[PDB]
């Protein structure tokens, strides 16, 4: 419904609170399924590179499932 | 720096 409203945001708002509902709903998919999540994670860091919470989840899915071979990552995020 | 990041 959220979303669904989201139609209805004045276009100054309209950007943050589209990453703000996007980032919920990846975190929603994180705890259905990861690969929505990483998905949505990966539109919102294309969209706002700036954001740190969608990059330490994004790492974190992908240390998860590379059992940690990302420390490259890890460092250039630190 | 970014308005939309604040």
């Amino acid at each position: 419904q959220s979303l669904e409203a989201l139609n209805n945001v004045s276009p100054q708002n309209k950007e943050a609170l589209s990453i703000t509902l996007h980032y919920n709903k990846a975190r929603v998919e994180e705890v259905s399924n990861q690969s929505e999540a990483e998905k949505l994670y990966s539109k919102l860091m294309e969209k706002c590179p700036g954001y740190t919470s969608n990059k330490i989840r994004y790492i974190y899915l992908l240390a998860l499932k590379s059992n940690g071979n990302n420390y490259a990552d890890v460092q250039q995020l630190l | 720096d970014d308005p939309l990041l604040k």
